[PDB]
């Protein structure tokens, strides 16, 4: 229980509104060279997805968040250029990070955004 | 726009026969069907039959069979039903619907009133409905129309040509004996009159009969 | 044939709300993976509207406030956020089988907030004198509940003879009801008297709205 | 009587890339699952020297909603083992546009005046088509003969399809 | 002819290509706090727009450049959002430079953007 | 009371973290033709600004809202491009929207996204 | 030599400027789902990167771009938070297309986009 | 023994661009609030032919955090009705590094050795400085003859800001 | 000269929370617009170490733990996190005038979870006799808290005499705390019984830990 | 880098004198000060004086002025401080820290201990710390070291020429009668010992005695 160490937000640019139920899925970077899978999901309402991982098993290391911006635009029949969106970064390398991966996207562009806080 | 048009009112003896149109127009009359709906009363809806003009093809429902003969001319554009040997049941409105060469409904006809008595079509009589004062100042005022003995139904009617129709009420039929009755009534501001003129058109097609009374 | 019965044939509920019209059917109107149930918006004084075609797929024109859904023979429409000028019968209709059939249709009317019956009384016209027969017209208009009581006194006699009664169905803007009434006598036994009286009895109040004239 | 097998489907044989070619317009339709060429629709086939067919089809469709755009396709048709069946790649010439690659099966037609196609985008656990999508081609979109409209019902029926098909409008949106 | 100071670029970022025919105005804030018509005109095949000013007539000053974005979008179809995007910045302020300024508008949001360089 | 009908949120995305403290500036474009001033404040530790007007003082028409990216970057010893980053919009048109502008910061680059809902 | 497919631009937002030196990698997927170099290189003063392949080495596929995006900030001075940054689309699907990936990136956030047109 | 008015400071008369071009390492300074050059700071004054003086100055600055940049500035001084005193407007070569316009008091010198200026961003109520740098010019990286610093010493206290600097490190940076 | 007073002598808090070193001051500190406030870290065994001048300017090599602030005669240096290796004592000092002039210090511990002490006890080796001398060493390693007590049991007796303490600071790693001790007597003394033993009394336990050998 | 080292330990007579070094490495010798500063047991920090090598001024604290005389060498780099008519007081560490030309606090050096006695200088005495047994397998061992009766101090003491660091507790100073004695203790694995060379090096500056004892 307690807090969610890592999580993320999508936003649907074009429609000024939260894109939901859309996929999200995070691996972390492991000892020989493939990412091992970490988690999945899907996009709140809130355009969000809380409770990724615990405050400790999202050890430290690499990971990378896959957000399925395809079969979202594509649902909406339109046919988007990216096969999806990761963010690959380092965590918990020195103490423990809140991380937040936001991401505003679009049918031909897209963009993330990472927020750390502590207590 | 897909428009569609019926004939006028009819009035047959019982036992008579009867015929009634129904042209098409704004769309390929020979790539639909056009069915026809009766509709009695306290009673509803039930299909008739329908006509493929192109093919001339027919489809009808056994309880009609006997009773309901279509047709319809292509270059005409229009499909006729033919009610033979009448009673007081057959007696309703006939609805006329466009159908696809696939699947069923899509375009209604405004409906021919079907009336199958021995009494003899009376004109309507036209009473001004009138209060009992000027009707005091800015106080608003409703003004009536009265409908006397006519037959059969139906008898539109309205106010100044239809201009007037916010705040009107054209209350139903009643067989006054043998005869029906019906009654209107429009609310307006102590403005608009006696200033200006304040008239209600009363029409009743089954007898080829029109007034307008002023108040 | 098959049959379609709706569920509760009287329908009411507020402004606002949703509605939950059924259609049950004897048979299966499904078949090669589809529903062919049909829904129709039948208004006072008029034919048929078409809402939803095949149970599910809405027509280019009825807004979002309608919705089907179903299958073998269950299906219902919704209406929701049923909305004042949605006052009429919901009749549903079936097409996978031969002959096509309709629904016993469904009244649906609106819940609102009592308001008292705006009366009004008048006096037989000249001409209508002038046939041999009198007729005093008294207007019973907006007003609800649905159920209202009229009484005509003359010469504070109750008279039960030349009762005449006509009802509206509900309005479309302010949802209300209204009622017609006339005393239908002869012109002699008009000539009799001298106190006539229309006497309004409803629930919006204890004493019943009087409103009358005299000879 | 049973029926409904995507192979039992029997569709034209012989067919000719060459006197099929040309304009051809969009009556009816029976709508697949998922976003599909709503109204005004209207398709260009024309096989070139090689012998390899394609199309262009100007259509509207509701992409997202309040969004209605005519979309401008086009698809290459790819010759199968049979002249009458196709497995169609195609796209959009704007870029958003849905790509997509489905299959397509010339049923039946007479060249002149009428033609109908099916494409079964998914089979069925034994195998009958349960994505699946139609069209009713006329060369004349001022309609069509009501012995073509005739033949045309046969078809459906054959195609399992009866009733299912939503009739196209032309008001010339484009 | 010759080099421009100014250059306006903008990419449709539903369609991920240029923003074309996109109508834009840049103004210079006079003396009483007005904005002064300096140049319009609308984006090429490109997506750009080039010829502005000149290396000489764009002096210093605050200037404003407003991409006509409402009249992109709703020319095509959609309703966007935003009324209209606009830019504002100090220009040659300490000496000559090279500016452009970039837009990814979209329905729903924007990304204005400028990158300057000596020439 | 109740609930705040126009709000802003601000990001400063060269650091992963809210922009604090930001100026922020709503007028409403007047029956004239300029901006009467509507509202003010400054950016909340959350990164955003709650509670700008009521939910109907807020009527109906154009709004033009002005966060001061200026100062903010300036602050860190960074000069930036654009000397604000507004917003202009129609809102209220339609019965009423729930109207959300937030902005992702940098010293040459910015974007505005909106978000509306309704209950 | 000839024209370009594919092109990989990159600006340097906190700066405004054009990320110069950046290291880029794209690949294709293989026959098992591996990732095999298909080509490399640096942007140059542009910011720009030309000559990745040719309209005819560049085949259909899915490939991937990898923006070296943390080697480009760390390098500069700051402690960039992702990784890297990549592109993952399918190339050449529909028929031939020139391509052009664009990255704005900052040190907490990226905004890749694309944009796609003929010969 | 009051004092601390800015215009009370007394600056070097008959001050001269050219005598004090050149090169000029900073010893020590005074932060000024805000950012600020912080370590390896080097300056190099330069007059025209037209008279007017302008200067360039590496330094580095821990701009943000985590970010080190070696700042290469550059100021255009406007000449002032005292040959000792300055405005100098600046800016960096690199576009983001802080641009800004402040004063420039060539407090003392002696040409050849060493070099003290003040600088009072902002003034006070009365007339003391609030917003107020300084820095100690050397000819020599390599550090001042005791004299000098003797010298300097006064000077600083005239400025009202004895002890007040934070000696300045030269490893090469870069 | 001015006065400089370390609020609380010693001071304790956990690993990761903050710390709040006091230093008021005589007379004031600041002067012409400043504070010449400054704060170091003197470790065990070693000289002390520059953190922070002039109440709030950091030196470069200090990591942002810590933090000062002040003015006037209030001056306070924040260490947060509060980290292991930052055990040590913390002395303020001020140059604002003459004489120069520190602190009294302030030892900041860290609080831990307990951990019973790793005793042993070894025996005079060959050359401790060889000088007309005995001493036994019995160690007491990494154990908290601070307060302990040992006791050297010589055959079953409770030596007192040749006691030789010496504790050591908190650790740096672990934080913990280690004393030793060892009994001191004559060479003659020592051949004079032959049950040697170390008891060690701890709150970390009920049964004192005992370590022992014999002669 | 900034170094700056100091003169060996030293022992001197009541009402003696001395004088001390602090070569300067690394900056301009003449652009700082340089601080002596004295600090007792249980006691802390008091500044003395400092010197500008360049003018070669001097700062002094009047408590010191008649204890300490500083000099300064540029030349040589090196600043002194002479402490002259002893007593048993001025016995402390000595530091040295060098200071600058505007502020105050920045270098201290490693610090002369000085002791301030009529004792002789007597070396140390080194024994090794033997556990009652090889100390069974794979279990965790403790090796110790004593350095009995020793003056004045200090004496470094550390284990296998430094290499092992990890794990070892140095217990401080005890006035052994007139005579001090420290000891050490260092755990391993039972890997590394007997299999390793398990040496305590103690060295005693004060006596030029160095001692390494195995195990
Ligand atoms: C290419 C092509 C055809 C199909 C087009 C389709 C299926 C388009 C779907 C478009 C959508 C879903 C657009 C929304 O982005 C048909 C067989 C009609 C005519 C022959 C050429
Ligand atoms: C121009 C100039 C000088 C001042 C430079 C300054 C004040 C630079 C500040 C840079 C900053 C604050 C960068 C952070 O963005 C001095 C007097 C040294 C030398 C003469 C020329």
């Amino acid at each position: 229980e307690s807090k969610c160490p890592l999580m993320v937000k999508v936003l649907d640019a074009v429609r000024g509104s939260p894109a939901i139920n859309v996929a999200v899925h995070v691996f972390r970077k492991a000892a020989d060279d493939t990412w091992e899978p970490f988690a999945s999901g899907k996009t709140s309402e809130s355009g969000e997805l809380h409770g990724l991982t615990t405050e400790e098993e999202f050890v430290e290391g690499i990971y990378k968040v896959e957000i399925d911006t395809k079969s979202y635009w594509k649902a909406l029949g339109i046919s988007p250029f990216h096969e999806h969106a990761e963010v690959v970064f380092t965590a918990n390398d020195s103490g423990p990070r809140r991380y937040t991966i936001a991401a505003l996207l679009s049918p031909y562009s897209y963009s993330t955004t990472a927020v750390v806080t502590n207590p | 726009d897909v428009q569609l048009q019926e004939s006028g009112t009819v009035l047959a003896r019982p036992g008579a026969s009867v015929k009634m149109s129904c042209k098409a127009s704004g769309y390929s009359f020979t790539s639909y069907w056009m069915h026809w709906i009766k509709q009695r009363p306290g009673q509803g809806l039930e299909w008739i039959g329908g006509v493929y003009p192109g093919d001339s093809h027919t489809s009808y429902n056994q309880k009609f069979k006997g009773k309901a003969k279509l047709t319809a001319v292509t270059s005409a554009s229009t499909a006729y039903m033919e009610l033979s040997s009448l009673t007081n049941e057959d007696s309703a409105v006939y609805y006329c619907t466009r159908s696809g060469f696939d699947y069923g409904n899509e375009d209604w006809g405004q409906g021919t009133t079907l009336t199958v008595s021995s009494a003899k079509t009376t004109p309507p009589s036209v009473y001004p409905l009138a209060p009992g004062s000027a009707a005091q100042t800015n106080s608003m005022v409703t003004l009536g129309c009265l409908v006397k003995g006519y037959f059969p139904e139906p008898v539109t009617v309205t106010w100044n040509s239809g201009s007037l129709s916010s705040g009107v009420h054209t209350f139903p039929a009643v067989l006054q004996s043998d005869l029906y009755t019906l009654s209107s009534s429009v609310t307006v501001p102590s403005s608009p009159r006696p200033s200006e003129t304040v008239t209600c058109n009363v029409a009743h097609p089954a007898s080829s009969t029109k007034v307008d009374k002023k108040i | 044939d098959i049959v379609l019965t709706q569920s509760p044939s009287s329908l009411a509920v507020s402004l606002g709300q949703r509605a939950t019209i059924s259609c049950r059917a004897s048979e299966s109107v499904d078949s090669y993976g589809n529903s062919f149930m049909h829904w129709y918006q039948q208004k006072p004084g008029q034919p048929p509207k078409l809402l939803i075609y095949r149970a599910s797929n809405l027509e280019s024109g009825i807004p979002a406030r309608f919705s089907g859904s179903g299958s073998r023979t269950d299906f219902t429409l919704t209406i929701n956020p049923v909305e004042a000028d949605d006052v009429a019968t919901y009749y549903c209709q079936q097409s996978n089988e031969d002959p096509y059939t309709f629904g016993g249709g469904t009244k649906l009317e609106i819940k609102r907030a009592d308001a008292a019956p705006t009366v009004s009384i008048f006096p037989p016209s000249s001409e209508q004198l002038t046939s041999g027969g009198a007729s005093v017209v008294c207007f019973l208009n907006n007003f609800y509940p649905k159920d209202i009581n009229v009484k005509w006194k003359i010469d504070g006699s109750e008279r039960q003879n030349g009762v005449l009664n006509s009802w509206t169905d509900q309005d479309s803007k302010d949802s209300t009801y209204s009622m017609s009434s006339t005393l239908t006598l002869t012109k002699d036994e008009y000539e009799r008297h001298n106190s006539y009286t229309c006497e309004a009895t409803h629930k919006t109040s204890t004493s019943p709205i009087v409103k009358s004239f005299n000879r | 009587e049973r029926d409904c097998r995507v192979s039992s489907f029997r569709v034209k044989e012989n067919f000719d890339k060459a006197r099929f070619s040309g304009t051809w317009y969009a009556m009816a339709k029976k709508d697949p699952e998922g976003l599909f060429l709503q109204d005004n629709i209207v398709a260009e086939f024309s096989v070139d020297e090689t012998g390899q067919m394609s199309a262009t089809a100007k259509g509207r469709v509701r992409l997202l909603n309040n969004w209605d755009v005519c979309a401008d396709m086009v698809g290459t048709f790819t010759d199968t083992e049979d002249p009458a069946k196709f497995k169609m790649k195609y796209w959009g010439v704007a870029s958003f546009l849905q790509k997509g690659n489905d299959d397509h099966w010339i049923v039946d037609t007479d060249y002149d005046t009428y033609a109908v196609q099916y494409s079964c985008r998914l089979l069925n656990l034994d195998g009958t088509c349960a994505d699946s999508y139609s069209f009713v081609f006329s060369r004349d979109p001022n309609g069509l003969p009501p012995e073509a409209q005739k033949i045309v019902r046969q078809r459906q029926e054959e195609l399992c399809l009866a009733r299912q098909y939503r009739l196209i409008v032309h008001n010339g949106y484009c």
